[PDB]
């Protein structure tokens, strides 16, 4: 060791960070008519039903 | 239909065409962490700073 032969000096560095998200989201706050459409075998009942408002400009 | 429909029964769906409700409420959670370390010091120190005469051989 007369000389800086086992002189030593070292550094070492490794980070990872990922991330990841979602969303989905949906609101419906309405009341509408329907009419039936048929009867199904077991008594269930298909409705269709539809309104059209125009309040100005569409 | 013609089929038989018990009365006290709570209506639970029973066929094909049947219809049945579904409340999601799901909620899913999972965590996992891990750390480890080690650290060695050593230092070490001898000097005279003044030697005897007997002793200036060594
Ligand atoms: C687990 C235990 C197992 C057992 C282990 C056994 C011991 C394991 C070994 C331990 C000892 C280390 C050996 C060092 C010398 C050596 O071999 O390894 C060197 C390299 C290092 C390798 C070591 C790795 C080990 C690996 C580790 C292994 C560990 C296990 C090579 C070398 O040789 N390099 C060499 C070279 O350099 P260069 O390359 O550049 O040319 O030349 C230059 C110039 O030479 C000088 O010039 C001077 C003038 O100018 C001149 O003075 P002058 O009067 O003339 O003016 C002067 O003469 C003089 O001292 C004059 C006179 C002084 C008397 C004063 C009274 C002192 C009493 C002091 C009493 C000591 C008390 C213990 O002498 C002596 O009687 C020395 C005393 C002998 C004691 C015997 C023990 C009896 C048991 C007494 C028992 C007591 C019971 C209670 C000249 N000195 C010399 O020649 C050198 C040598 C001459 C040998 C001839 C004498 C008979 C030897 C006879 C036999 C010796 C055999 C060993 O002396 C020594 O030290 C020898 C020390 C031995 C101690 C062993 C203890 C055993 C316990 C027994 C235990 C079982 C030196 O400086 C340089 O040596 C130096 O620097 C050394 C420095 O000083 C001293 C530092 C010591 C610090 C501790 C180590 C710390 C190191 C730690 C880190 C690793
Ligand atoms: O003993 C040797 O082998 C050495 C001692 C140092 O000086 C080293 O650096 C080398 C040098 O390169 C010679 O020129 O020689």
């Amino acid at each position: 060791f007369g000389n800086s032969r086992a002189d030593m000096e070292a550094s070492g560095g490794n980070s990872f960070n990922g991330k990841g998200g979602a969303n989905a989201s949906n609101t419906f706050s309405g009341t509408l008519t329907v009419t039936v459409d048929q009867v199904l075998a077991n008594g269930n009942l298909h409705v269709v039903g539809e309104k059209q408002i125009a309040i100005n400009q569409g | 239909n013609y089929g038989y429909q018990p009365l006290f029964e709570d209506r639970r769906p029973r066929n094909i065409g049947d219809t049945l409700t579904i409340v999601l409420q799901e909620n899913v959670s999972a965590s996992k962490s891990s750390s480890a370390n080690a650290s060695r010091d050593g230092k070490t120190s001898f000097g005279f700073d003044t030697v005897p005469r007997y002793l200036q051989g060594l």
